[PDB]
């Protein structure tokens, strides 16, 4: 099934016309993510794109894909590889300027059972697989659906929560020094509009149930969290049956070879910590691994940086993590991941199954500009409370944190006013304990390793698998593009890295959304190639078609994205065919 | 009173009356003059001055309500000339102005 | 006031002032310096003053509250050399320890 | 009377689900508006699905040649702002406006 | 006030589909072609 010499070397004989040099060429990044997103990928991607768009047409049917006139029908020959025309005499990413030559066909192996283009494994089969896979397995009540899908497709979600999870950044040292205000705002968005809070990070969603499911919530707003968790765990359990036990080989046991959502050698999209990093480091010891942390080869990292260490605008290869909760704290531990494997295998099942169902494509990642986020954090106006007298709860009390006189513009206390919540003194002054864990710079990463033991010959590792992500940034909800009391693109900025979050309507927050490019963002997925590419990656737009137009009944898309996450690589048959 | 005065009000006498009072005063008198004294300036002149005149007569009728409320502030971006180092968030006006 | 100058606050002039006091004065002042006096040095260095001194600017209006509450204990186990014969359990912060 | 407000306008329908949606309006009343903008956005979404992507010609793109509603050379029967007239002049340059 | 110009035949492109007169494209077909569209799409719940 790897016998490709008859299609690789016998192919530098036929002729190749020209397409775009974008969705087939990769580059590197050295600066911060701000300008390389606002200035790069705007003016060159309005000169490289305007001639002959390519590879995005998926509206096709098995009646038109097979007619003799299909421009692609020539470059699809073996269901185990992704053939295409690309810039030749390139073997690495290189610079942000594509070289000159005649084109040349480099190869790559289609990884998951889903990468098969849409008019070959049509969505009908792809979502009929679910009823065999998930036959009578964990389904949730429809009222939780009515709540969560509302929350996702809401055009009014407050940015207070957006800034909230960009100022926690996962570590538990501050995670528990603010809980009064946190349950108060979860109640404030639940008991007011009947919609749960903090549904944008399975980090937070696994955090919460263990410390808000024991009294500081109502019995239902936390049971929805538990639904969203236990359904994830049921999908984790659905693959335990789709595996055979007794083929532990090269560190990776059979549990890792079946699903990509188990594959530690392909990193989750939004990881703040260093879990899968080290889970993967003892892996790939024969899988040609290499990393790219902001243009640099190696990486450094500290244990806890302080406020006096402000330096938001660093350049080196630093990857911050919160704090080691106990033990030793001085020159002792170069690095330790927090917990066992249950984190890096599980934190992305949410990402890649649950969010794409409720989103239907109504989501778009967003890197965060922090040089106005912590600056506009440490100026909360909170009323001192008399030593003898009690605290207020109403906004009419002239000494409540919310009263209509103490309102000073350009303050954090007003975000709650634009939110319609209740706060007190014990809730907001417990904020500035963040001087022990502060996130300086959102970054970009490139990680690569060869395939697993199932696709290792002398002529397949030269078709490496690239993976780009964004450390310490945010995956974002529906955008407004119609708000005024707050600006358009002044705090975050879209860095679309996953084809589940490549909305063009959410691209309208970058300075320079010219309408002559707003026409192309509507068709071609905006993806900076130094953080991901179409063919050379694992999740695809021909797979992302199964989340957009699949029109599932909202209980089948999840399980449908599961069997469509199995591999078609000669070893990957050994279990799935039993 | 000022019905027999050609273009004399012109937002030069209407501002004196209050808000509560002139609503009873406009519906007090009945007739224009027989020598059309209050006609040679068209009704689109008398009403054109009377609208802004009532606007003023109610504008200084609210010239006292200030020290029982809180001032109007900026409800938009309307970028600060000192925007650097500080992101300026607009305030939504929906509260109760009643300060005691 | 102090805007026409090269880094005078210098993470110093803010722990003297109360937290609520300056943030009102932003929408008071209109314009900055004419000679770009405190702007030849990086805008980042200027931003490296207020956001790093404000946690101490609030530390005094929070250091007046210090005598009317209860000091927290850690939120984890936090192994101690004396923990033996009594096992450590952590406290999620929920209560309302302002003394009433 | 269980009867929602600002339905005979779009600007009035638009100025609510963004700003009056932070919890000020009653849930079972505001969710109507929350549904109607969703409905107009889902009516816009189906326009893209019944057209081919990337076949624009002479200013007017693909979606500007299929559905008369989306195309900017068309007008609404109510003009609050002036941006629609400006947008029928940015395009329509080569249609003798 | 229209002038006293003699009658004359003119023509104008029916810009959209719906301009076809209904005793050539019937309501029963219009609503079925509409129903074919809203298949697995969004619909307002009667409470709204």
């Amino acid at each position: 099934l790897l016998d490709v010499e008859a299609t690789l070397v016998a192919l530098r004989q036929q002729h190749l016309d020209r397409q775009c040099y974008f969705g087939v060429y990769v580059a590197e990044g050295t600066e911060d993510t701000l300008d390389v997103q606002m200035g790069r990928f705007m003016e060159t991607w309005a000169d490289m794109m305007p001639h002959h768009p390519h590879w995005v047409n998926e509206h096709l049917t098995i009646l038109q894909f097979i007619a003799p006139s299909n421009p692609r029908l020539r470059f699809e020959l073996n269901p185990a590889f992704d053939f295409f025309v690309a810039p030749g005499d390139v073997d690495l990413p290189g610079p942000q300027r594509p070289p000159e030559a005649m084109p040349t066909v480099n190869a790559t192996l289609r990884i998951i059972n889903g990468n098969i283009p849409v008019p070959l494994c049509p969505i009908s089969f792809r979502d009929c697989r679910g009823t065999q896979l998930g036959l009578g397995r964990h389904t949730m009540t429809p009222a939780t659906i009515k709540a969560v899908k509302d929350t996702f497709e809401d055009r009014a979600y407050p940015t207070i929560f957006y800034m909230l999870e960009a100022v926690i950044h996962g570590n538990e040292r501050n995670f528990c020094a603010l809980l009064r205000l946190l349950t108060q705002c979860i109640r404030g968005y639940w008991e007011q509009s009947h919609r749960v809070a903090f549904v944008n990070n399975f980090h937070m969603l696994m955090y919460i149930t263990t410390y808000l499911g024991n009294g500081e919530l109502p019995e239902v707003c936390i049971n929805i969290y538990r639904d969203l968790l236990q359904h994830v765990r049921a999908l984790r359990q659905t693959i335990t049956d789709f595996t055979i036990q007794g083929e532990g080989h090269n560190g990776e046991t059979s549990e890792a070879l079946n699903n990509i959502l188990t594959d530690d050698t392909f990193i989750a999209p939004i990881l703040w910590d260093c879990d899968a990093l080290i889970y993967r480091d003892e892996a790939a010891r024969d899988r040609l691994p290499a990393i790219r942390v902001s243009g640099r080869n190696g990486y450094q990292a500290l244990h806890f940086v302080d406020m006096a260490g402000h330096n938001f605008q660093r350049r080196d290869n630093v990857l911050i993590h919160g704090r080691p909760v106990r033990g030793d704290t001085g020159q002792g531990i170069p690095i330790t991941p927090h917990h066992d494997r249950e984190w890096g295998i599980l934190s992305k099942i949410y990402y890649y199954i649950v969010i794409p169902a409720f989103s239907r494509g109504s989501c778009c990642t967003m890197g965060v500009r922090y040089d106005r986020l912590y600056p506009a954090l440490q100026a909360v106006i909170v009323p001192e409370i008399p030593a003898d007298e009690e605290a207020p709860t109403t906004p009419e009390d002239p000494r409540h944190p919310l009263h209509a006189h103490q309102l000073v513009p350009n303050s954090l206390n007003v975000y709650f006013h634009n939110a319609h919540l209740t706060v007190d003194g014990d809730a907001l002054l417990t904020l500035q304990e963040l001087m022990g864990d502060m996130a300086e710079r959102t970054t970009a990463i490139l990680v690569s390793s060869a395939p697993d033991a199932g696709a290792a010959t002398a002529t397949t590792r030269n078709m490496r698998i690239y993976d780009g992500a964004l450390y310490h940034g945010l995956i974002m909800m529906a955008y407004q593009a119609y708000d005024e009391t707050i600006a358009t693109g002044t705090f975050f900025y879209p860095v679309p890295v996953n084809p589940l979050f490549a909305c063009p309507e959410h691209l309208a927050s970058l300075r320079g959304m010219t309408n002559a490019r707003r026409v192309l963002a509507k068709m071609v997925p905006p993806i900076p190639p130094f953080l991901g590419a179409n063919h050379h990656a694992t999740i695809r737009q021909p797979v992302a078609y199964h989340v957009t137009h699949s029109k599932s009944d909202f209980n089948t898309l999840t399980y449908s994205l599961l069997g469509g996450y199995f591999k078609f690589t000669p070893i990957s048959l050994t279990h799935q065919l039993r | 009173r000022v019905v027999f005065d050609p273009s004399n009000p012109t937002t030069f006498s209407v501002e004196a009356i209050a808000a509560y009072t002139p609503v009873a005063l406009i519906r007090l008198l009945n007739a224009s003059g027989p020598l059309q004294p209050g006609h040679r300036v068209d009704i689109a002149d008398a009403r054109s001055i009377y609208t802004v005149g009532a606007a003023a007569s109610a504008a200084r009728a609210r010239a006292n309500h200030n020290a029982n409320t809180i001032r109007r502030t900026a409800m938009f971006a309307e970028t600060d000339p000192m925007t650097w180092l500080r992101p300026t968030v607009g305030l939504k006006r929906t509260f109760n102005p009643r300060i005691i």
